[PDB]
């Protein structure tokens, strides 16, 4: 093609113009400014609670900003509303299509989402008039299968799916307010800044964006990793994240520095990394691994704190309570295990 | 306090409203074959029914992308992936077949699952074996060097040449099938007739085949 | 079963050996 | 060589050019900052200090 | 009658005793006569002066008198004579048992002593192997499935099959090795007090028996269920299969010792006095086993029905085969059907020292068996066991 | 950023052969399973030959054996192509993919015009 094979290398002499600067911009690297501050030792945490109710392999879970209460999803085709202090469910809900593959508690508590292969995010309504939990909105605006989905508040939500597409909703009116292209493969998780502002994605081609809600641009690309991205996390103050992937490799990258700090990796792990989570102080970042177990990295120092190994099969997500009190795993096996 | 025990109380009896109707869901849950349609609601596809008071539950994927590496990994549990194969400006399609065969035999979490495939559209290749003037082992060059095996059930009306065209890609599949699968699953190789009341019926006996293969590897016989 | 009858055979050969150390007894004694 | 994909082509380095001016700060005054987040929380996070069984509700 | 010979001869020993004291007391006034009738504990003299040789019969309350009645016992007398000066003497030679019946009872107290240190230790390798077994499949938390509970329940009916037996064995070591003293050491022994401890334990070994017999056969129905079932069942009928288990020996055992009680009464209730009575416990037996061989052979014409298909790349279809159905004779306890047929009644000669032994090996042996072939070496369990001996490892030592 | 750079690929007549490398960059060439995908004008994205881990492991299309040689060099960090003996329908684009996770034996990668792990493309053609 005329007028194009320049192009195509002019983007790639700009992309130098990127990764210059953004090596101008390293003074240091995160390991040798930490080195001085003594780490933490092992953490040994232990299951308090285990919820054996599902009937299939779990592939989400979302705790309430109460902590008391968690969603989780299974693929039986059920989603269930535990109570994470005594052991004892609250609500259990029939789901239309069997495959779900995520799951939102809302940050009122009133409204559940979910979403999975039938491309239909699920709004289910909790505090309904006669009591019941029926299906408030379905949301179907998407080419691909659903993979994240994330409350802004009760009236709308940002979906992640996999036709390499975000999107905005609005739950008054069932119809999107705001599309977020850009990705090449299919986005696997998004996740929230706490002042609601921003999120950011991880997709399928190794690259992880970050997005503007109000406008809808993407301001900046994090390009570290080698493999597909199946997780992400916003570290608490909302200015830096992590970034489990297929590689066997979490990365704690940087919005302002906009380069990676850190990398967790310990050569003994092979296996990809479900799901990503930090702590309330954002210390340590645990990450559930392909192999039956969850590994605590400290997340300054980049050295294996503990290991949380309580699952017979490969955990499926991973989820730290708004107090910071406990840590619920789900896995493929049916159990939810809850750890402090 | 009494309050506080009241609420505590009903809280409980709410698990016998549901963890009753959890076991009244996983007698339904458990005697269901789900399967797996994939060939190479507006999404899922999902499709019921009945072969001799058995609950079956197909799962057409046509309405995803063609980037499959991600969302099979939902389909584990599933008892079998049926795998049709269409036989027929050659894109070559059917070597297209065998990588994603390769792909499903070999991945992580799809190593414990057994592949039911049905040979489709034998019309449409026994018609371009006799009207292909030239040979269509321009893409499988070891087609020449191939005979027929002497334990194969040749229908009539199709020349031994098609006869010949038929076997040589059932045998394609099992060279990969039987290369690392290791007593774990198997492949249970078709040809598609009539649909109706004799095409269910292979999937329903190699079901049964499954399942009974399956407890005996549980206790160790197989 | 066979636990019950060999049970059975032992039982009764140590009645008949006791009744003869009954016997022995009272010829010793 | 698709006109409809020479566009996009076009929004990628639209896109590139959106993202060559930004503000960045250097490293050791952004990584700093963590640690200091870390600190500052760190009495407040009862996952690394373990907490007694008459606070922690779940035991 | 036949198994109580010591309370049949005690019993008339004391007819014995007080009728010859009374017939001992009819005698006329007596000149001479210088020692004058004193009873022995074995028999009565009438007075006798200058009997060198004093002839009376044998006495009657003897376990052999049908053999000894044409015979003479001897005892001389002034005083009775004191020879090796053990106060009471006298020949009885005459009235003493063979030495070729004694030669054979020899020999059988060597088979018996050889087979019961034959299980013994047959029962404690499999009383330690199994209870190992138990641990695996209570503490390792992926093995909780519904196939690992009807094992579970089976490997606790050897242990109550094993306990029972060695239970039984050891208060009957008890009881026959004390030794005699008087006739109140005697009755003290011969009473339904000092035996019953031992009564509730036949009940508890007759119970362990048959509830092995019965788990044999749920392992069985539970097998022959999940095959030509299409899919998986339903309710998985655990409530069904365990009142087969520790229900149905309780139709059986109950209904036998409440006739051992009351028409067979006798030391312990080891000792089968009437068949009829023993075959309301070979019943549940030979129906359990038999229908156990029925399901064998239906799953072994499946297992080969699973390799005349996929048999070019196994090409062989011998060792397998003949590993598969080696491993699932202990299972179905299919072993006991070779000597099933010849019952208790018909095994005669060294037929019934044969039957004794091959059953009485196989059936102490089979719960150590049970415990390698479906707990030791199933594959998911190694699996389980080399996780958690390396996280053991990994998290501790490094 | 994983980039797969790839040179190689002219005008040649049949008969002739020619010499592909993509040299790849971001990430760890040693893990992946490393392939090349062809491209005819008119048609859909197809399959050429794979390479193992190490090099132990090597697969081809049918209509390809014999005649193409793939090689990978780890050191270097490149996938060479040797072709011998070219044919008048093998003109196309050709791409070297990767399969998109470490120590894996499946792939999933001869796919539509998105695909994130893959070269721009080489054109090769043959014609007199």
């Amino acid at each position: 093609g005329s007028e194009l094979d320049q192009l195509r290398q002019e983007a790639e002499q700009l992309k130098n113009q990127i990764r210059d600067a953004r090596k101008a911009c390293a003074d240091a690297t995160l390991s040798q400014i930490t080195n001085n501050i003594d780490p933490v030792g092992r953490i040994q945490m232990r299951t308090r609670r285990t919820l054996r109710g599902h009937l299939a392999k779990i592939y989400a879970m979302h705790w309430g900003t109460d902590s008391r209460l968690l969603v989780s999803a299974s693929q039986d085709g059920k989603l269930i509303i535990w109570d994470s202090y005594t052991t004892n469910k609250v609500h259990a809900i029939p789901l239309r299509s069997s495959w779900v593959m995520t799951c939102a508690y809302a940050p009122s508590g009133n409204y559940v989402a979910c979403g999975g292969l039938d491309n239909i995010c699920s709004i289910y309504n909790l505090k309904t008039r006669e009591g019941n939990v029926r299906v408030s909105r379905e949301l179907a605006g998407h080419t691909g299968y659903l993979s994240c989905c994330r409350f802004l508040d009760d009236n709308q939500i940002v979906t992640s799916s996999g036709d390499t597409t975000c999107a905005l909703w609005d739950i008054e009116t069932g119809q999107q307010t705001t599309t977020f292209t850009g990705h090449t493969g299919d986005v696997m998780s998004l996740s929230l800044a706490p002042d609601t502002r921003l999120f950011v994605s991880g997709a399928c081609d190794a690259s992880a964006k970050l997005w503007d809600v109000r406008e809808g641009m993407c301001r900046q690309t994090f390009t570290g990793h080698e493999s597909d991205i199946n997780a992400i996390c916003f570290f608490p103050n909302g200015n830096a994240f992590a970034t489990g992937s297929d590689d066997a490799t979490c990365r704690l990258f940087d919005l302002r520095a906009d380069q990676e700090l850190m990398t967790y990796s310990h050569d003994n792990i092979i296996c990809g990394i479900t799901s990503v989570s930090f702590s309330k102080s954002g210390r340590l970042l645990l990450a559930g691994y392909d192999d039956f177990n969850c590994n605590v990295w400290d997340a300054l120092k980049a050295d294996r704190a503990g290991v949380l190994a309580g699952h017979d099969n490969r955990v499926s997500c991973l989820g730290v309570t708004d107090d910071g009190m406990a840590v619920a795993t789900g896995s493929w096996d049916s159990f939810l295990k809850i750890w402090n | 306090t009494e309050d506080q025990r009241n609420e505590e109380k009903a809280q409980r009896e709410a698990n016998k409203k549901i963890e009753k109707q959890l076991q009244k869901d996983k007698q339904v849950y458990r005697a269901t074959h789900r399967l797996l349609l994939l060939g190479a609601t507006s999404g899922i596809f999902e499709t019921k029914f009945q072969v001799d008071k058995v609950n079956f539950h197909m799962f057409d994927v046509g309405g995803q992308r063609d980037e499959r590496r991600k969302w099979i990994q939902c389909f584990n549990d599933v008892t079998a992936i049926i795998f049709v194969v269409a036989s027929s400006n050659q894109t070559n399609r059917l070597q297209e077949a065998l990588n994603l065969f390769k792909s499903i035999w070999n991945n992580r979490w799809l190593r414990t699952i057994s592949v039911i495939l049905f040979l489709n559209k034998q019309d449409l290749l026994a018609e371009k074996v006799l009207a292909g003037k030239s040979k269509i082992e321009d893409y499988f060059p070891e087609f020449a060097r191939y005979t027929t095996p002497e334990d194969a059930t040749p229908e009539p009306g199709e020349d031994p040449r098609v006869t010949r065209a038929k076997y040589f890609i059932r045998d394609e599949f099992l060279r990969i099938s039987t290369a690392s699968g290791d007593g774990r699953h198997y492949c249970y190789p078709h040809f598609t007739c009539a649909v109706d009341t004799e095409n269910i019926r292979r999937v329903f006996n190699d079901c049964r085949d499954i399942i009974q293969r399956m407890h005996l590897r549980q206790y160790e016989l197989l | 079963h066979s636990q019950g009858t060999f049970t059975s055979d032992y039982s009764k050969y140590l009645d008949s050996r006791r009744a003869e150390d009954f016997v022995k007894w009272l010829e010793s004694t | 060589n698709n006109t409809a994909s020479i566009a996009q082509a076009r929004k990628l380095v639209e896109q590139l050019k959106m993202e060559a001016n930004i503000d960045r700060i250097k490293v050791s005054k952004a990584a700093a900052d963590l640690m200091a987040y870390c600190e500052a929380h760190a009495k407040e996070d009862p996952l690394l200090t373990p907490v007694p069984a008459s606070e922690n509700p779940f035991r | 009658p036949s198994g109580q010979v010591m309370d049949f001869l005690f019993e008339k020993w004391k007819l014995y005793g007080d009728q010859c004291h009374h017939n001992l007391s009819l005698l006329p006034p007596p000149t001479e006569l210088v020692c004058n009738r004193t009873f022995d504990k074995y028999s009565c003299w009438p007075d006798t002066p200058a009997n060198t040789t004093a002839n009376i019969s044998c006495p009657w309350y003897l376990p052999w008198h049908h053999k000894v009645q044409h015979r003479f016992v001897f005892k001389r007398c002034g005083q009775w004579v004191r020879g090796p000066r053990g106060q009471p003497w006298r020949d009885a030679s005459q009235c003493q048992m063979d030495g070729e019946e004694i030669e054979v009872q020899k020999e059988v107290a060597k088979m018996y002593s050889s087979f019961q240190v034959m299980y013994t230790v047959g029962y404690s390798l499999s009383l330690g192997a199994l209870l190992l077994a138990l641990a695996i499949l209570g503490g390792l938390s992926k093995l909780h499935c519904t196939r690992n509970a009807i094992h579970a329940n089976l490997f606790a009916s050897f242990v109550l099959k094993a306990s029972s037996v060695l239970v039984i064995d050891g208060l009957l070591r008890t009881r026959y090795s004390q030794k005699i003293g008087d006739d109140l050491s005697v009755s003290t022994w011969l009473s339904d007090g000092a035996v019953a401890g031992c009564r509730v334990a036949a009940v508890f070994m007759q119970y362990g028996i048959v509830a092995n017999y019965c788990w044999l056969l749920v392992e069985g129905l539970y097998l022959h269920n999940l095959l030509g079932l299409a899919t998986l069942p339903e309710r998985s009928f655990f409530s069904l299969y365990l009142g087969i288990g520790w229900g149905a020996p309780m139709l059986f055992v109950v209904p036998w010792a409440v006739v051992k009680c009351l028409f067979e009464n006798v030391q312990c209730w080891t000792s089968n006095d009437n068949m009829g009575f023993w075959w309301i416990l070979r019943f549940p037996v030979f129906l359990a086993i038999l229908i156990n061989f029925f399901i064998f052979v239906r799953i072994v014409q499946l297992l080969v029905a699973k390799l005349r298909a996929r048999q070019m790349h196994h090409t062989d279809y011998k060792f397998r085969l003949a590993k598969s159905t080696l491993t699932l004779i202990p299972l179905l306890g299919v072993h006991e059907v070779v000597f099933a047929f010849v019952t208790d009644e018909h095994a005669q000669g060294t037929l019934r020292s044969a039957k004794l032994f091959f059953d009485l090996f196989l059936s102490s042996f089979q719960g150590l068996l049970v415990a390698v072939l479906y707990c030791f070496l199933n594959k998911e369990v190694q699996s389980e066991l080399r996780r958690r001996w390396h996280r053991w490892r990994l998290g501790k030592v490094l | 950023q994983v980039q797969l750079q790839e040179s190689g690929g002219g005008l040649v007549q049949p008969g002739g052969s020619l010499r592909l490398s993509c040299a790849a960059s971001g990430f760890t060439f040693s893990n992946y399973k490393m392939n090349w995908v062809r491209q005819a004008p008119g048609k859909g994205l197809e399959w050429v030959s794979d390479i193992s881990q190490s090099g132990a492991s090597i697969s081809y299309t049918g209509s390809v054996k014999g005649r193409f040689t793939i090689s990978r060099d780890n050191a270097k960090n490149t996938l060479y192509l040797q072709m011998n003996s070219l044919k008048p329908e093998d003109t196309a684009v050709y791409y070297c993919a990767r399969c998109p996770a470490p120590f894996t034996r499946d792939c999933f990668d001869v796919t539509s015009t998105t695909y994130a792990y893959r070269g721009q493309g080489t054109q090769v053609t043959v014609s007199s």
